[PDB]
Protein backbone atom coordinates (compact mmCIF):
# COMPACT_ATOMS: atom_id res chain seq x y z
CA UNK A 1 0.00 0.00 0.00
CA UNK A 2 2.88 2.05 0.58
CA UNK A 3 4.37 4.42 3.29
CA UNK A 4 1.46 6.71 2.08
CA UNK A 5 -1.08 4.93 3.37
CA UNK A 6 -0.41 4.96 6.89
CA UNK A 7 1.13 8.22 7.38
CA UNK A 8 -2.25 9.45 6.66
CA UNK A 9 -2.89 7.43 9.62
CA UNK A 10 -0.39 8.12 12.45
CA UNK A 11 -2.06 10.52 14.93
CA UNK A 12 0.28 13.83 15.65
CA UNK A 13 0.53 14.27 18.93
CA UNK A 14 1.02 17.77 21.05
CA UNK A 15 3.76 18.38 24.12
CA UNK A 16 3.19 20.97 26.29
CA UNK A 17 5.07 24.03 26.66
CA UNK A 18 5.14 25.89 30.17
CA UNK A 19 2.47 28.71 30.85
CA UNK A 20 3.23 30.21 34.05
CA UNK A 21 0.70 31.99 35.72
CA UNK A 22 0.67 35.05 38.03
CA UNK A 23 -2.67 33.56 39.92
CA UNK A 24 -4.55 36.56 40.68
CA UNK A 25 -7.27 35.61 42.93
CA UNK A 26 -10.86 34.94 41.09
CA UNK A 27 -13.90 37.14 40.98
CA UNK A 28 -17.05 35.59 41.29
CA UNK A 29 -19.71 37.09 39.73
CA UNK A 30 -21.56 39.70 42.05
CA UNK A 31 -24.41 37.59 43.01
CA UNK A 32 -22.66 35.15 44.36
CA UNK A 33 -20.03 37.16 46.19
CA UNK A 34 -22.69 38.98 47.73
CA UNK A 35 -23.81 36.10 49.65
CA UNK A 36 -20.18 35.86 51.25
CA UNK A 37 -20.76 39.13 53.21
CA UNK A 38 -24.19 40.26 55.74
CA UNK A 39 -26.28 42.44 53.53
CA UNK A 40 -25.95 44.99 56.10
CA UNK A 41 -22.08 45.43 55.36
CA UNK A 42 -23.09 47.28 52.07
CA UNK A 43 -21.58 50.75 52.47
CA UNK A 44 -20.67 50.08 56.34
CA UNK A 45 -16.81 50.75 56.23
CA UNK A 46 -14.94 53.87 55.19
CA UNK A 47 -13.16 51.94 52.59
CA UNK A 48 -9.98 54.25 53.14
CA UNK A 49 -9.16 52.51 56.61
CA UNK B 1 13.56 40.68 73.50
CA UNK B 2 10.02 39.72 73.83
CA UNK B 3 8.90 41.00 70.38
CA UNK B 4 5.42 39.03 69.59
CA UNK B 5 3.19 39.51 67.14
CA UNK B 6 -0.58 38.49 65.72
CA UNK B 7 -1.69 39.55 62.61
CA UNK B 8 -5.37 38.19 61.42
CA UNK B 9 -5.64 37.79 57.45
CA UNK B 10 -9.37 37.74 56.28
CA UNK B 11 -10.35 36.40 52.78
CA UNK B 12 -10.80 39.04 50.06
CA UNK B 13 -14.36 38.19 48.99
CA UNK B 14 -15.82 39.39 52.08
CA UNK B 15 -14.78 43.30 50.49
CA UNK B 16 -17.26 43.05 47.89
CA UNK B 17 -20.18 42.54 49.88
CA UNK B 18 -19.29 47.01 50.56
CA UNK B 19 -19.61 48.08 47.50
CA UNK B 20 -22.26 47.81 44.87
CA UNK B 21 -22.84 45.73 41.70
CA UNK B 22 -21.82 48.41 39.23
CA UNK B 23 -18.75 49.20 41.22
CA UNK B 24 -17.49 45.68 41.69
CA UNK B 25 -18.04 45.20 37.75
CA UNK B 26 -16.09 48.30 36.93
CA UNK B 27 -12.93 46.64 39.41
CA UNK B 28 -13.11 43.15 37.73
CA UNK B 29 -13.19 44.94 34.09
CA UNK B 30 -10.12 46.64 35.12
CA UNK B 31 -7.89 44.20 36.85
CA UNK B 32 -8.69 41.53 34.37
CA UNK B 33 -7.05 44.16 32.06
CA UNK B 34 -4.31 44.83 34.14
CA UNK B 35 -3.69 40.93 34.77
CA UNK B 36 -3.12 40.74 30.72
CA UNK B 37 -0.64 43.45 30.78
CA UNK B 38 1.28 42.38 33.70
CA UNK B 39 1.37 38.53 32.41
CA UNK B 40 3.22 40.28 28.91
CA UNK B 41 5.32 42.02 31.70
CA UNK B 42 6.35 38.80 33.30
CA UNK B 43 6.89 36.45 30.15
CA UNK B 44 9.01 39.41 28.45
CA UNK B 45 10.71 40.06 31.96
CA UNK B 46 11.69 36.59 32.80
CA UNK B 47 13.06 35.54 29.35
CA UNK B 48 15.09 38.48 28.35
CA UNK C 1 2.74 54.29 -3.53
CA UNK C 2 2.51 57.96 -2.02
CA UNK C 3 3.00 56.36 1.57
CA UNK C 4 5.79 54.55 0.12
CA UNK C 5 7.20 57.61 -1.45
CA UNK C 6 6.68 59.99 2.07
CA UNK C 7 8.41 56.49 3.76
CA UNK C 8 11.29 56.84 1.24
CA UNK C 9 11.86 60.53 1.93
CA UNK C 10 11.79 60.37 5.61
CA UNK C 11 12.38 56.67 6.84
CA UNK C 12 14.13 54.35 4.64
CA UNK C 13 17.05 57.43 3.76
CA UNK C 14 17.61 57.90 7.93
CA UNK C 15 20.99 56.65 9.00
CA UNK C 16 20.77 53.03 10.54
CA UNK C 17 21.57 54.73 14.26
CA UNK C 18 18.45 56.93 13.60
CA UNK C 19 16.10 54.28 11.80
CA UNK C 20 14.73 52.60 15.52
CA UNK C 21 14.68 56.11 17.66
CA UNK C 22 12.42 57.92 14.56
CA UNK C 23 9.85 54.43 14.03
CA UNK C 24 9.19 54.64 17.97
CA UNK C 25 8.55 58.58 17.61
CA UNK C 26 6.17 58.26 14.45
CA UNK C 27 4.81 54.63 15.99
CA UNK C 28 1.27 55.36 15.82
CA UNK C 29 1.23 57.65 12.76
CA UNK C 30 2.92 54.74 11.03
CA UNK C 31 0.71 52.29 12.03
CA UNK C 32 -2.37 54.49 11.07
CA UNK C 33 -1.33 54.91 7.93
CA UNK C 34 0.08 51.13 7.14
CA UNK C 35 -3.72 50.61 8.19
CA UNK C 36 -5.60 53.42 6.59
CA UNK C 37 -2.95 53.21 2.69
CA UNK C 38 -0.99 50.63 1.76
CA UNK C 39 -1.31 47.06 0.50
CA UNK C 40 0.61 45.44 3.52
CA UNK C 41 -1.58 46.64 6.88
CA UNK C 42 -0.11 46.85 10.33
CA UNK C 43 -0.72 43.10 11.35
CA UNK C 44 -1.83 43.62 15.17
CA UNK C 45 -4.76 45.28 14.63
CA UNK C 46 -7.93 43.93 15.62
CA UNK C 47 -12.25 45.62 15.34
CA UNK C 48 -9.59 48.45 13.69
CA UNK C 49 -7.83 49.15 17.21
CA UNK C 50 -4.23 49.59 17.03
CA UNK C 51 -2.61 46.75 18.94
CA UNK C 52 1.01 44.62 19.20
CA UNK C 53 1.69 41.16 19.05
CA UNK C 54 2.34 41.48 22.64
CA UNK C 55 -1.19 42.80 23.72
CA UNK C 56 -3.55 40.52 21.27
CA UNK C 57 -5.00 37.08 22.46
CA UNK C 58 -3.90 33.92 21.03
CA UNK C 59 -7.96 33.86 19.64
CA UNK C 60 -7.31 37.68 18.43
CA UNK C 61 -3.86 36.62 16.45
CA UNK C 62 -5.31 33.82 14.70
CA UNK C 63 -8.83 35.28 13.62
CA UNK C 64 -6.44 38.31 12.50
CA UNK C 65 -4.31 35.47 10.26
CA UNK C 66 -7.95 34.39 8.85
CA UNK C 67 -8.75 38.04 8.34
CA UNK C 68 -6.06 39.07 6.13
CA UNK C 69 -4.92 35.24 4.25
CA UNK C 70 -8.03 33.63 3.90
CA UNK C 71 -10.16 34.87 0.60
CA UNK C 72 -14.00 35.04 1.41
CA UNK C 73 -14.96 35.56 -2.18
CA UNK C 74 -13.13 32.40 -3.19
CA UNK C 75 -13.29 30.62 -0.48
CA UNK C 76 -9.79 29.61 -0.03
CA UNK C 77 -6.44 30.21 1.58
CA UNK C 78 -4.74 32.82 -1.16
CA UNK C 79 -1.62 30.64 -1.20
CA UNK C 80 -1.41 27.23 0.88
CA UNK C 81 1.68 28.47 2.84
CA UNK C 82 -0.06 30.91 4.61
CA UNK C 83 -2.47 28.19 5.48
CA UNK C 84 0.72 26.36 7.33
CA UNK C 85 1.61 29.22 8.85
CA UNK C 86 -1.81 29.64 11.04
CA UNK C 87 -1.93 25.57 11.33
CA UNK C 88 1.39 25.79 13.31
CA UNK C 89 0.21 28.79 14.86
CA UNK C 90 -3.14 26.24 15.96
CA UNK C 91 -0.79 23.79 17.45
CA UNK C 92 1.23 26.07 18.76
CA UNK C 93 -1.74 27.31 21.02
CA UNK C 94 -2.60 23.70 21.67
CA UNK C 95 1.55 23.24 22.93
CA UNK C 96 1.17 26.38 25.07
CA UNK C 97 -2.58 25.74 27.07
CA UNK C 98 -2.27 21.64 26.60
CA UNK C 99 -1.71 20.66 30.94
CA UNK C 100 -0.34 17.27 28.83
CA UNK C 101 0.57 15.41 25.67
CA UNK C 102 -2.78 14.60 23.78
CA UNK C 103 -3.67 14.45 19.99
CA UNK C 104 -3.66 17.89 17.99
CA UNK C 105 -7.51 18.97 17.23
CA UNK C 106 -5.98 19.72 13.43
CA UNK C 107 -4.17 16.35 12.23
CA UNK C 108 -4.57 17.88 8.82
CA UNK C 109 -4.06 21.81 8.34
CA UNK C 110 -7.37 20.63 5.50
CA UNK C 111 -9.51 21.41 8.02
CA UNK C 112 -8.42 25.05 8.24
CA UNK C 113 -10.67 25.12 4.98
CA UNK C 114 -13.35 25.92 7.11
CA UNK C 115 -11.28 28.29 9.38
CA UNK C 116 -13.92 30.03 11.55
CA UNK C 117 -14.85 26.13 12.56
CA UNK C 118 -10.82 24.89 12.98
CA UNK C 119 -10.55 28.30 15.50
CA UNK C 120 -13.76 27.66 17.17
CA UNK C 121 -12.49 23.80 17.86
CA UNK C 122 -9.35 24.90 19.20
CA UNK C 123 -10.04 27.88 21.69
CA UNK C 124 -13.10 25.34 23.06
CA UNK C 125 -10.68 23.11 24.31
CA UNK C 126 -8.27 25.98 25.38
CA UNK C 127 -10.60 28.45 26.05
CA UNK C 128 -7.75 29.94 28.57
CA UNK C 129 -6.27 31.10 24.89
CA UNK C 130 -9.10 33.71 24.37
CA UNK C 131 -8.48 35.53 27.50
CA UNK C 132 -4.33 35.84 27.42
CA UNK C 133 -2.32 37.68 25.94
CA UNK C 134 0.83 36.04 23.72
CA UNK C 135 3.72 34.58 26.22
CA UNK C 136 6.84 36.24 24.93
CA UNK C 137 8.31 32.99 23.69
CA UNK C 138 5.66 33.07 20.86
CA UNK C 139 5.54 36.27 19.91
CA UNK C 140 9.36 35.61 18.81
CA UNK C 141 8.36 32.34 17.68
CA UNK C 142 5.21 34.09 15.60
CA UNK C 143 7.79 36.98 14.43
CA UNK C 144 9.90 34.27 13.40
CA UNK C 145 7.26 32.19 11.10
CA UNK C 146 7.14 35.59 9.69
CA UNK C 147 11.11 35.17 8.21
CA UNK C 148 10.42 31.59 6.88
CA UNK C 149 11.61 31.80 3.25
CA UNK C 150 9.79 28.28 2.20
CA UNK C 151 6.73 30.29 2.65
CA UNK C 152 4.84 33.64 0.50
CA UNK C 153 5.86 36.78 2.02
CA UNK C 154 3.20 37.49 4.99
CA UNK C 155 0.60 40.07 3.81
CA UNK C 156 1.36 42.93 6.77
CA UNK C 157 3.65 44.16 8.80
CA UNK C 158 4.12 42.29 12.28
CA UNK C 159 6.75 44.71 13.81
CA UNK C 160 8.80 48.36 13.42
CA UNK C 161 12.04 47.50 13.76
CA UNK C 162 15.34 47.45 12.17
CA UNK C 163 13.98 45.72 9.13
CA UNK C 164 10.80 47.84 8.43
CA UNK C 165 11.71 48.35 4.71
CA UNK C 166 11.89 44.94 4.02
CA UNK C 167 8.62 44.16 5.94
CA UNK C 168 7.27 46.74 3.74
CA UNK C 169 8.69 46.20 0.25
CA UNK C 170 9.31 42.46 0.04
CA UNK C 171 6.90 40.87 -2.77
CA UNK C 172 4.70 43.77 -3.69
CA UNK C 173 3.85 43.46 -7.30
CA UNK C 174 0.97 40.80 -7.33
CA UNK C 175 -1.18 42.80 -5.71
CA UNK C 176 -2.36 44.51 -9.08
CA UNK C 177 -3.90 41.25 -10.37
CA UNK C 178 -4.87 39.68 -7.07
CA UNK C 179 -7.40 42.70 -5.39
CA UNK C 180 -9.82 39.84 -4.28
CA UNK C 181 -6.87 39.22 -1.37
CA UNK C 182 -6.02 43.08 -0.78
CA UNK C 183 -7.58 44.70 2.38
CA UNK C 184 -10.94 46.12 0.43
CA UNK C 185 -9.97 44.99 -2.58
CA UNK C 186 -8.62 48.25 -2.59
CA UNK C 187 -6.75 49.34 -6.19
CA UNK C 188 -5.29 52.53 -3.66
CA UNK C 189 -2.98 50.67 -1.31
CA UNK C 190 -0.95 48.76 -4.10
CA UNK C 191 1.81 49.05 -6.41
CA UNK C 192 0.82 49.29 -10.31
CA UNK C 193 4.25 50.03 -12.11
CA UNK C 194 2.92 52.08 -15.56
CA UNK C 195 5.36 54.91 -17.39
CA UNK C 196 4.43 58.60 -17.22
CA UNK C 197 4.90 58.51 -21.17
CA UNK C 198 2.99 55.61 -22.51
CA UNK D 1 4.42 -31.08 7.41
CA UNK D 2 7.27 -30.83 10.72
CA UNK D 3 9.25 -27.18 9.31
CA UNK D 4 11.01 -27.33 12.85
CA UNK D 5 14.98 -27.70 12.35
CA UNK D 6 14.71 -27.50 8.77
CA UNK D 7 16.10 -25.50 5.58
CA UNK D 8 13.47 -23.87 3.20
CA UNK D 9 14.74 -23.10 -0.01
CA UNK D 10 12.26 -20.80 -1.85
CA UNK D 11 12.84 -20.79 -6.08
CA UNK D 12 10.56 -17.83 -7.26
CA UNK D 13 9.51 -16.33 -10.29
CA UNK D 14 7.82 -12.77 -10.60
CA UNK D 15 5.49 -11.63 -13.12
CA UNK D 16 4.09 -7.89 -12.63
CA UNK D 17 2.01 -5.43 -14.84
CA UNK D 18 2.11 -1.41 -14.67
CA UNK D 19 -0.64 0.99 -13.82
CA UNK D 20 2.13 3.76 -13.89
CA UNK D 21 5.84 4.58 -13.51
CA UNK D 22 5.35 3.56 -9.51
CA UNK D 23 2.50 1.72 -8.86
CA UNK D 24 2.06 -2.16 -10.23
CA UNK D 25 -1.03 -2.70 -11.89
CA UNK D 26 -1.13 -6.32 -11.19
CA UNK D 27 1.71 -8.62 -9.02
CA UNK D 28 2.37 -12.47 -9.39
CA UNK D 29 4.87 -14.63 -7.18
CA UNK D 30 5.07 -18.38 -7.42
CA UNK D 31 7.97 -20.94 -7.29
CA UNK D 32 8.60 -24.35 -5.46
CA UNK D 33 8.99 -24.61 -1.63
CA UNK D 34 11.57 -26.97 -1.02
CA UNK D 35 13.15 -28.87 2.25
CA UNK D 36 17.14 -29.62 2.44
CA UNK D 37 17.07 -33.45 3.24
CA UNK D 38 20.37 -35.13 4.83
CA UNK D 39 22.12 -35.60 1.40
CA UNK D 40 21.70 -31.62 1.24
CA UNK D 41 19.66 -32.47 -1.64
CA UNK D 42 15.84 -29.95 -1.91
CA UNK D 43 13.04 -31.62 -2.37
CA UNK D 44 9.56 -29.83 -3.22
CA UNK D 45 7.38 -29.97 0.16
CA UNK D 46 4.97 -27.09 -1.51
CA UNK D 47 4.31 -24.26 -3.40
CA UNK D 48 4.80 -19.95 -3.48
CA UNK D 49 2.08 -18.67 -4.63
CA UNK D 50 0.82 -14.86 -4.21
CA UNK D 51 -1.20 -12.47 -6.52
CA UNK D 52 -2.38 -8.96 -6.28
CA UNK D 53 -3.99 -6.38 -7.90
CA UNK D 54 -2.53 -2.64 -7.34
CA UNK D 55 0.36 -2.61 -5.24
CA UNK D 56 3.66 -0.47 -4.56
CA UNK D 57 5.61 -3.79 -4.06
CA UNK D 58 6.09 -7.98 -3.83
CA UNK D 59 5.85 -8.65 -0.25
CA UNK D 60 7.00 -12.26 -0.64
CA UNK D 61 10.11 -11.07 -1.62
CA UNK D 62 10.25 -8.18 1.12
CA UNK D 63 9.38 -10.91 3.47
CA UNK D 64 12.40 -13.64 1.82
CA UNK D 65 15.10 -10.75 1.60
CA UNK D 66 14.97 -9.78 5.83
CA UNK E 1 19.93 30.71 14.94
CA UNK E 2 21.20 27.87 16.66
CA UNK E 3 23.50 26.10 14.48
CA UNK E 4 22.27 28.15 11.45
CA UNK E 5 19.10 26.53 12.06
CA UNK E 6 16.56 29.09 13.85
CA UNK E 7 15.41 28.73 17.13
CA UNK E 8 13.15 30.04 20.07
CA UNK E 9 13.07 28.73 23.63
CA UNK E 10 15.38 26.98 26.19
CA UNK E 11 18.59 26.35 25.70
CA UNK E 12 21.28 24.79 28.37
CA UNK E 13 23.04 27.38 29.78
CA UNK E 14 26.35 25.16 30.24
CA UNK E 15 25.96 23.37 26.66
CA UNK E 16 23.66 25.65 24.91
CA UNK E 17 21.73 22.35 23.31
CA UNK E 18 18.09 23.18 23.04
CA UNK E 19 15.97 22.12 26.13
CA UNK E 20 12.08 21.15 25.38
CA UNK E 21 9.92 22.20 28.46
CA UNK E 22 8.62 18.57 28.53
CA UNK E 23 12.00 17.58 29.30
CA UNK E 24 13.01 20.28 31.72
CA UNK E 25 12.30 17.57 34.76
CA UNK E 26 13.67 14.47 33.60
CA UNK E 27 16.90 16.97 32.49
CA UNK E 28 16.91 19.02 35.65
CA UNK E 29 14.57 18.27 38.58
CA UNK E 30 16.93 15.53 40.43
CA UNK E 31 19.22 18.44 40.51
CA UNK E 32 16.92 21.68 41.72
CA UNK E 33 15.58 19.30 44.27
CA UNK E 34 19.32 18.35 45.39
CA UNK E 35 20.39 22.19 45.61
CA UNK E 36 17.08 23.87 46.91
CA UNK E 37 15.66 24.45 50.36
CA UNK E 38 16.69 22.92 53.46
CA UNK E 39 20.26 21.14 52.70
CA UNK E 40 24.19 21.18 53.27
CA UNK E 41 25.47 24.58 53.56
CA UNK E 42 27.20 25.42 49.99
CA UNK E 43 30.39 27.32 50.56
CA UNK E 44 30.51 29.03 47.36
CA UNK E 45 27.01 30.68 48.46
CA UNK E 46 28.24 32.23 51.47
CA UNK E 47 31.84 33.40 50.57
CA UNK E 48 33.77 30.57 50.90
CA UNK F 1 7.42 42.18 -16.91
CA UNK F 2 6.93 41.07 -14.25
CA UNK F 3 2.95 41.17 -12.73
CA UNK F 4 2.13 41.01 -16.50
CA UNK F 5 3.39 38.68 -18.77
CA UNK F 6 4.29 36.15 -15.73
CA UNK F 7 1.06 34.48 -16.61
CA UNK F 8 1.26 31.67 -19.25
CA UNK F 9 -2.36 32.40 -20.80
CA UNK F 10 -1.42 36.68 -21.23
CA UNK F 11 2.27 34.57 -23.08
CA UNK F 12 0.10 32.32 -25.30
CA UNK F 13 -2.71 35.11 -25.96
CA UNK F 14 0.10 37.14 -27.60
CA UNK F 15 1.94 34.84 -28.95
CA UNK F 16 -1.44 33.39 -30.69
CA UNK F 17 -2.47 37.01 -31.58
CA UNK F 18 1.04 36.37 -33.83
CA UNK F 19 3.43 38.92 -31.68
CA UNK F 20 6.75 38.16 -29.81
CA UNK F 21 6.48 38.64 -26.45
CA UNK F 22 9.09 37.94 -23.43
CA UNK F 23 7.60 35.29 -20.45
CA UNK F 24 8.78 37.12 -17.10
CA UNK F 25 11.29 35.36 -15.09
CA UNK F 26 10.40 37.93 -12.31
CA UNK F 27 7.64 35.90 -11.40
CA UNK F 28 9.36 32.40 -10.59
CA UNK F 29 11.82 30.90 -7.95
CA UNK F 30 12.60 27.80 -8.90
CA UNK F 31 13.75 25.98 -12.10
CA UNK F 32 10.45 23.62 -11.60
CA UNK F 33 7.81 26.73 -11.40
CA UNK F 34 8.71 27.73 -14.46
CA UNK F 35 8.98 24.45 -16.57
CA UNK F 36 4.81 24.17 -15.16
CA UNK F 37 4.37 27.77 -16.93
CA UNK F 38 6.63 27.51 -19.93
CA UNK F 39 4.79 23.94 -20.52
CA UNK F 40 1.17 25.99 -20.14
CA UNK F 41 2.23 28.24 -22.89
CA UNK F 42 3.59 25.58 -25.14
CA UNK F 43 -0.01 23.57 -24.83
CA UNK F 44 -1.60 26.63 -25.36
CA UNK F 45 -0.01 27.82 -28.49
CA UNK F 46 -0.20 26.21 -32.20
CA UNK F 47 2.51 24.07 -33.82
CA UNK F 48 5.72 25.98 -34.70
CA UNK F 49 4.77 29.01 -32.80
CA UNK F 50 7.67 30.21 -29.89
CA UNK F 51 8.33 32.56 -27.33
CA UNK F 52 11.23 34.02 -25.09
CA UNK F 53 12.23 34.40 -21.65
CA UNK F 54 13.18 37.44 -19.69
CA UNK F 55 15.33 36.90 -16.71
CA UNK F 56 16.86 39.33 -14.70
CA UNK F 57 20.79 39.86 -14.49
CA UNK F 58 20.54 41.31 -11.12
CA UNK F 59 18.94 38.54 -9.34
CA UNK F 60 21.76 35.67 -9.70
CA UNK F 61 19.40 33.47 -8.16
CA UNK F 62 17.22 33.38 -10.95
CA UNK F 63 20.17 33.24 -12.89
CA UNK F 64 21.41 30.20 -11.00
CA UNK F 65 18.25 27.74 -12.05
CA UNK F 66 17.31 29.85 -15.27
NA1 LIG G 1 0.72 24.22 29.93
Amino acid sequence: NGNSADAAYAQVEIQPRANIQLDFPELKPYKQVKQIAPAELEGLLDLER
Amino acid sequence: GQKGGQAIVVHPDYLYGAITEDRYNEYVAKVSAREKSAYKFFHNGMIY
Amino acid sequence: VMLWKEFDETIFNLPKNKLVPTLEAKRDYIISRLNADFQKPWFATVNGQARDLATMTYEEVAKRLVELMFIRSTNSWFDVTWRTFTGDFLRRVEERFTKSKTLSLIQSYSLLDKPDEAIEKVFNAYPAAREQFLNAQDIDHFLSMCQNPMQKPVPFVPVLDRRFEIFFKKDSLWQSEHLEAVVDQDVQRTCILHGPVA
Amino acid sequence: FDLLNKTLTFETETEVTFKNANIFSSVKCFGPIKVELPTKETVEIGIVDYEAGASHGNPVVDFLKR
Amino acid sequence: NLKGRPYTGWVDSKTKEPVDDKDVKAKYETSILEHSGIRLIEPELFNG
Amino acid sequence: MTPCTVSPDFVAATTNAGYTIELAGGGYFSAAGMTAAIDSVVSQIEKGSTFGINLIYVNPFMLQWG
